């Protein structure tokens, strides 16, 4: 199936507290494999998977040059956005970016992403041409005028579709025996009676990878939504995800509900039954 | 692998 | 400025068994800003030698991290997870539910 690359940045201002903490962690599809934290012990990107540890020095170098460097560049934006948004110097505030690409079943260029937050909301972000910019308020169309004069956008697009999709590949490759893998969902029901009218029904998928998978509900062979309850998709701390869905049924009614389960692990969907 | 772009200013 | 709450799941990552050692999670999601208190609470007090992912965030930008320790369940024990932010007035306490 399909894959993506991501890099997330975070920087964060503590005005009097000291200069800001930057945090910036690498992914491919679910699976975390760098990070690198301002206020940590190493000062170095660091390994989060084993087969990232395949690389050599030279890559390990350059990896924590570039990530130390645009630590600086979040120090200096951070100071500019606040001139303006005409903001004091005392509150703390959060710079946020995002940059990666997808790549389909035959690990071609499918899109490209490269997009900026300030405290919690759009600030810019490059569409999906990858050749413009989108400004989500007044006071980011001065930054779409500087990038637009430095014509970052021709730079982004060459890695977006080069490099980006390159090293996917690469990692994919040398971490096969756990990226490229598909581990379906181990599945379950219990009951539980509420009270003597009604009783809950829960469905469950559990020790699987990839994170994408879809419960549903039906009652009769019909989809029922109303009286049910779908948790997040959560990590179980070893490399797999767990996922459950709920339905409150009237007593003496179970036998007519079926809870199904699709994933890319699964040949054909399960069906499970009380 | 990160890109080798230093973004400028905002 | 924009702000949002966390949502917070406590489980296990296998299901428990009375007598085996396992992880307890506290998985927080969906908030903004940054800055969170997470602990991970036995019989009402706080467990010491807890661990978490790096932080990461979501499409819509809000932040997500979990929490870990190593536990053995046992009959006589009652975990939870308690949660502070800007967001909140108090600190919030989930209870751990096995089948949850």
């Amino acid at each position: 199936g399909s894959h993506s690359m991501r890099y997330f940045f975070t920087s964060v201002s503590r005005p009097g507290r000291g200069e800001p903490r930057f945090i910036a962690v690498g992914y491919v599809d679910d699976t975390q494999f760098v990070r690198f934290d301002s206020d940590a012990a190493s000062q170095r990107m660091e390994p989060r998977a084993p087969w990232i540890e395949q690389e050599g020095p030279e890559y390990w170098d350059g990896e924590t040059r570039k990530v130390k460097a645009h630590s600086q560049t979040h120090r200096v934006d951070l100071g500019t956005l606040r001139g303006y948004y005409n903001q004091s110097e005392a509150g703390s505030h959060t710079v946020q970016r995002m940059y990666g690409c997808d790549v389909g079943s035959d690990w071609r260029f499918l899109r490209g992403y490269h997009q900026y937050a300030y405290d919690g909301k759009d600030y810019i972000a490059l569409k999906e041409d990858l050749r413009s910019w989108t400004a989500a308020d007044m006071a980011a169309q001065t930054t779409k005028h500087k990038w637009e004069a430095a014509h970052v956008a021709e730079q982004l697009r060459a890695y977006l579709e080069g490099t980006c999709v390159e090293w996917l590949r690469r990692y994919l490759e040398n971490g096969k025996e756990t990226l490229q893998r598909t581990d379906a969902p181990k599945t379950h029901m219990t009951h539980h009676a509420v009270s003597d009218h009604e009783a809950t029904l829960r469905c469950w998928a559990l020790s699987f990878y990839p994170a994408e998978i879809t419960l549903t509900w039906q009652r009769d062979g019909e989809d029922q939504t109303q009286d049910t309850e779908l948790v997040e998709t959560r990590p179980a701390g070893d490399g797999t995800f767990q996922k459950w869905a709920a339905v409150v049924v009237p007593s003496g009614q179970e036998q007519r509900y079926t809870c199904h389960v699709q994933h890319e692990g699964l040949p054909k969907p399960l069906t499970l039954r009380w | 692998r990160q890109a080798s772009i230093e973004l400028p200013s905002m | 400025m924009i702000q949002r709450t966390p949502k917070i799941q406590v489980y296990s990552r296998h299901p428990a068994e009375n007598g085996k050692s396992n992880f307890l999670n506290c998985y927080v999601s969906g908030f903004h800003p940054s800055d969170i208190e997470v602990d991970l609470l036995k019989n009402g007090e706080r467990i010491e030698k807890v661990e978490h992912s790096d932080l990461s965030f979501s499409k819509d930008w809000s932040f997500y991290l979990l929490y870990y320790t190593e536990f053995t369940p046992t009959e006589k024990d009652e975990y939870a997870c308690r949660v502070n932010h800007v967001t909140l007035s108090q600190p919030k306490i989930v209870k751990w539910d096995r089948d949850m």
